[PDB]
């Protein structure tokens, strides 16, 4: 086994507006709709239709780690996501709800592969493996008489980071950092080719509806075009001065939309490289794009970067740039970048995407104060606490959102006095207090085994909308729902099967 | 010419001899040590003993013969507990220990007359390493440089040492498991991790990690491997400065480990003086040819069984 | 912050440490994740090797610093 950890998240309830970076895009033609896989774990669903003050439709929340790429499937109703939580997960795309959760994957999962004709899915990630998924399979709810198996493509060295299959599910390709691109037929799980170019990782792959040709992003700098049938790379394209990390072609294949670290998307003739369209200086690194494909002169394309903000560029006119302001934009929210605990283990101080600063209460999970762009270590100084406290939790801020982890090994750790605490306290005099176990209470409070024949720890309460978390250390999660919902009965079953004995203790039992 | 002498075990004080054998035949180290004069004439300190060693083997009647570092050995005791005794210490840990111990000696010489500058034991063993640490999402490089008095390097079997070195600085990929927390993307991703040496040393001294931990049995071995040491050793840097190095260097001493076993064994210090070589075994002095240092280089075959084997080198910067 | 060891056979595992933690908390984080009990170890870095009682902040190690693991030959 590993260590089951205990984690929370200080936000709103509900977050309308990406909180990190987003790193792939779906767009349904026919509901006139953009999905975006967030790094703050939240994958969402706008309308791409003129003038609504909110594009916003809706979040959906499982995954609880980047949400890595998705693939939109049966005719817009089914979305698949990967995750570098280690999971695939199914969702039913018209409802936003998470149908199922595939675990097969040991590592990140980086990249995933539609094959539109044979109803085909494909994932892959660091742990260097590939699953093939039948998309029907994976959504159909009726009692099957065969066992669930499933295929995997073997062969990769090192980790995989892109991966692509063509309309017929002929062929399918993962791009490395072992540098070859690798090719295997995905109905007969074999390999047909290795291909040896790139100089450094590869993080896009497209292919043509007939699996003949390829096109890959790299960044070594190089997009390439490769004969399948010939086995060899016939083009080597060097538009950009550092990695490549987007491609996108058109209807024809014989434009390519390249994008990257060094914020530059341009169009290019592979048939004739000079001719390149400088279409847009994105305000940071372009992590994937999304063409709209209305039209054979391809209208727009929406742009992925680091930053939570989304970008579609129109295509219109067809080495100063096309266009300089974005022809739509999807609003983004803040990022928490710098995270400090004061020595009190209570405080943390922030600074976000936006150089603003705030003060955040860790133990009572809320924000205290707003300071608004001051100078963040002199801040750090100005609010300087002579005293020792032992740490007892650890912060996360991969998702933009601060995210509070609770480990068995120092959840204890912290002994303070009620009046230190700042407790009212206002029978006799005040004692020695826990601040872990204080917090766990407070989390679980609406779990009704908590309660003893008074509920929660007495002196604070958490937003009752604040998420939990259960997780392996550095592994899968277990189980996560809303503070106020453990009072549930469904929810009381799971806590039962997956709160561990360790937090048990505490919580139910009433230990120190 | 000069004196050769051998130098009295005193319990188990191999791990000593040995190392002071190497480093009297390190030319620089030990001319900047018969140079010491103390700037507090008043105390006695580990280099003043080792000084005093020195001039008594410098300044010997006789070509060859025997000392007892009687007050090394006292002084070595006196100083660090961990050698207090008459158990079999490491060679490695001793030299660290006596080098360091004179840097900071020496230090607070400078710190002294004032009432961050190096001290001629960095002169003569300190090199630089750059690290570089690439994270596989955001591409990010970050660069940090540190200081070495020598280099640990990890072994495999039937490699010569230039090898080794070429291992030492090899891209690994950190990954699984050991992921890289980057501070652009927040998050623990893979990386590339590389380093490489920035700054040659006037002398380099390899370390030899000869030792494998089984997990499982809870305790280590001794790795007796074949590996090769050349007597010139050629080292450079990539592009990236005013001035590219391209240096050789040359074998001076090696300080070798006898034994089957990482717990117990003996030492003994092979040495270069005008151009033959001589073994120092604590009291024993004999010279040898070249072709006998390979001996040393490990076993093929029988690895389990005893061994003579290389553990400390040091080339010295062609002069 | 992230350290990193260099381990016996060239291998790099990373450690989460803090200033503060002594070199005895740095070879315990070594033992889980390597086995190796912490009065085995020796952990050199800028040339020196680090005492059990003293810490990181002691000898200025920063996140990415890179930690040396050796054992011993006795003799
Ligand atoms: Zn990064």
């Amino acid at each position: 086994r590993r260590k089951v950890q205990v984690s929370y998240v200080i936000r709103d309830e509900v977050e309308k507006y990406n909180r990190n970076g987003v790193n792939a895009l779906q767009l349904d033609p026919a509901l006139n709709r953009l999905f975006t896989a967030g790094r703050d774990s939240i994958i969402r669903i706008w309308s791409v239709n003129q003038h609504k003050q909110d594009p916003y439709i809706a979040s959906m929340e499982h995954h609880t780690d980047w949400v890595n790429d998705i693939v939109l499937c049966c005719n817009g109703k089914t979305l698949i996501s990967a995750s570098s939580d280690t999971t695939v997960k199914v969702w039913n795309a018209h409802k936003g709800f998470c149908m199922s959760t595939l675990r097969t994957h040991k590592d990140y999962v980086k990249a995933l592969a539609y094959a539109k004709d044979k109803e085909l899915v494909a994932s892959a990630g660091l742990d260097r493996q590939i699953f093939l998924w039948d998309v029907n399979t994976l959504t159909a709810l009726t009692a099957s008489n065969n066992t669930v198996t499933t295929s995997s493509l073997s062969g990769n060295k090192d980790s995989i980071y892109s991966l692509a299959m063509n309309q017929l599910g002929t062929i399918i390709v993962s791009g490395s950092t072992e540098k070859v691109l690798r090719v295997w037929d995905p109905r007969t799980c074999a390999k047909l080719m290795k291909l040896k170019g790139h100089t450094d990782n590869v993080k896009a792959l497209l292919l043509n509806r007939d699996g003949t040709q390829c096109l890959s992003g790299s960044s070594d700098g190089t997009i390439r075009l490769w004969s399948l049938g010939q086995q060899r790379c016939i083009a080597t394209y060097r538009v950009h001065d550092e990695g490549v990390w987007a491609l996108q072609v058109n209807d024809a294949f014989t434009h390519v939309y390249s994008g990257g670290r060094d914020r530059k998307i341009y169009c290019t003739d592979l048939r004739n490289p000079d001719i390149r369209v400088l279409i847009c200086e994105e305000k940071a690194p372009v992590l994937k794009m999304e063409l709209d494909r209305s039209a054979d002169p391809p209208p727009a394309i929406w742009v992925a970067t680091t930053k939570s903000t989304v970008n579609k560029w129109t295509l219109k006119g067809i080495i100063t740039p096309l266009c300089t302001q974005p022809d739509q934009v999807i609003k983004g929210g803040a990022s928490i970048i710098q995270c400090h605990i004061f020595n009190d283990k209570r405080h943390i101080l922030t600074k976000d995407t936006n150089n603003n600063v705030a003060y955040w209460d860790v133990l009572k999970a809320c924000k205290v104060e707003d300071l608004g762009k001051v100078d963040f270590e002199d801040e750090i100084k100005k609010r300087f606490k002579m005293v020792y406290v032992p740490n007892w939790f650890s912060v996360d801020l991969k998702t933009g959102m601060l995210t509070i982890t609770l480990d068995e090994s120092d959840c204890f750790a912290a002994w303070v006095s009620a009046k230190d605490a700042g407790f009212s306290s206002p029978d006799g005099s005040d004692p020695k207090l826990n601040l872990g176990g204080l917090l766990l209470q407070a989390l679980l409070e609406y779990w009704p085994r908590t309660h003893v024949n008074q509920k929660g720890n007495g002196y604070f309460q958490v937003p009752p909308h604040t998420p939990v978390i259960f997780g392996e250390a550095g592994g899968r999660t277990l189980f996560r729902l809303l503070c106020r919902d453990s009072g549930g009965e469904t929810e009381s079953m799971l806590l039962n099967e997956t709160v561990p004995q360790w937090v048990i203790d505490i919580t139910v039992d009433k230990n120190m | 010419n000069e004196h050769y002498f051998g130098l009295v075990n005193f319990g188990n004080t191999c791990y000593c001899n040995s190392v002071l054998q190497a480093l009297y035949f390190c030319r620089p180290f030990r001319e900047k040590v018969l140079a010491y004069k103390s700037q507090p004439r008043k105390k006695e300190s580990l280099l003043t003993c080792l000084a005093d060693l020195f001039h008594s083997i410098a300044t010997q009647k006789k070509k060859v013969g025997v000392i007892p570092p009687k007050k090394f050995i006292t002084r070595l005791r006196k100083e660090n507990e961990l050698f207090d005794n008459y158990m079999q210490q490491d060679a490695h840990e001793f030299l660290n220990y006596l080098l360091n111990t004179i840097a900071d000696i020496l230090q607070e010489e400078r710190k002294q007359e004032k009432q961050p500058d190096p001290t001629w034991v960095h002169e003569i063993f300190q090199g630089t390493l750059t690290n570089e640490t690439r994270c596989l999402t955001c591409e990010t490089i970050s660069s940090k440089d540190e200081d070495f008095l020598d280099l640990s390097v990890d072994v495999e079997q039937n490699t010569s040492i230039t090898h080794c070195l070429r291992g030492f600085s090899n891209t690994e990929t950190l990954c699984s498991e050991y992921k890289y927390y980057c501070e652009e993307c927040r998050s623990k991703q893979e990386a590339h991790k590389r380093m490489k040496v920035k700054k040659l040393p006037m002398i380099l001294a390899l370390h030899l990690k000869r030792f494998k931990y089984m997990d499982q049995l809870h305790r280590y071995t001794k790795l007796s491997y074949r590996v090769v040491f050349p007597l010139e050793l050629r080292l450079f840097n990539t592009s990236g400065d005013a001035t590219n190095p391209d240096r050789m260097y040359d074998l001076v001493a090696v300080v070798v480990h006898c034994g089957s076993g990482p717990n117990r064994g003996h030492y003994i210090a092979i040495v270069k003086s005008h151009d033959f070589w001589l073994l120092f075994d604590d009291d024993i002095v004999e010279k040898i040819d070249a072709q006998a240092i390979e001996e040393f280089y490990g076993l093929t075959s029988d690895i389990s069984k005893n061994s003579e084997s290389g553990y400390i080198l040091f080339y010295q910067s062609r002069d | 912050m992230q350290i990193f060891v260099k381990t016996l056979t060239g291998k790099t595992i990373t450690l989460e440490v803090e200033p503060s933690d002594t070199i005895e908390n740095v070879k315990a984080k070594i033992q889980d994740k390597e086995g190796i009990p912490p009065d085995q170890q020796r952990l050199i870095f800028a040339g020196k090797q680090l005492e059990d009682g003293r810490t990181l902040s002691d000898y200025n190690i920063q996140k990415e610093s890179t930690l040396h693991l050796v054992l011993r030959l006795r003799g």
